[PDB]
């Protein structure tokens, strides 16, 4: 009769080079999971009414993330809710190029 | 604060009606009325991240 609980650390800030592949980890302790990225439009990741721009990338839960790019990059989060409710854990991508 | 609650509420009600409705369409309908409420209660960044959070959700449904 809960909210989903997660792993509190994952998933952990990581660093990656341009052209290299990146990993992100998440891990359920029980409830459907989606990782989301926190779109940046113009400098600013939050719309005309103050909302994010977040886009759902997928449905130990782990992401693959082949080739990154610059607009790669950015604050993802990993969804996951029950009948009850949600909870989410965000980490932060950073790319370095060459 | 109290916001937040009723926040949790509509999608406690939400999620109960969609998950009994066999017409897939309808369940569509339900997510939009759901989104309005929920974008006009909302008022902080944090409360604003969750309702949003949620809409997303309802249709993984």
């Amino acid at each position: 009769p809960h909210r989903p609980i997660l792993q509190a650390g994952l998933p952990a800030n990581t660093t990656a080079v341009v052209g290299s592949d990146v990993e992100l980890l998440c891990k359920v302790y029980s409830p459907h999971i989606q990782w989301l990225k926190h779109i940046v439009i113009n400098g600013s990741s939050f719309g005309a009414d103050g909302f994010p721009y977040v886009q759902v990338l997928k449905t130990v839960e782990v992401l693959y993330l082949r080739n990154v790019s610059a607009e790669d990059a950015g604050e993802y989060t990993c969804l996951a809710g029950n009948s009850i409710g949600l909870s989410y854990q965000s980490a932060w991508l950073t790319v370095l190029p060459e | 604060g109290d916001r937040r609650k009723e926040m949790d509420k509509v999608y406690r009600t939400a999620f109960k009606r969609i998950t009994s409705t066999p017409d897939k369409e309808k369940r569509k309908e339900v997510v939009k009325e759901a989104t309005e409420q929920l974008r006009r209660i909302a008022k902080d960044e944090e409360e604003k991240k969750k309702a949003a959070y949620m809409i997303l959700f309802l249709k993984t449904l």
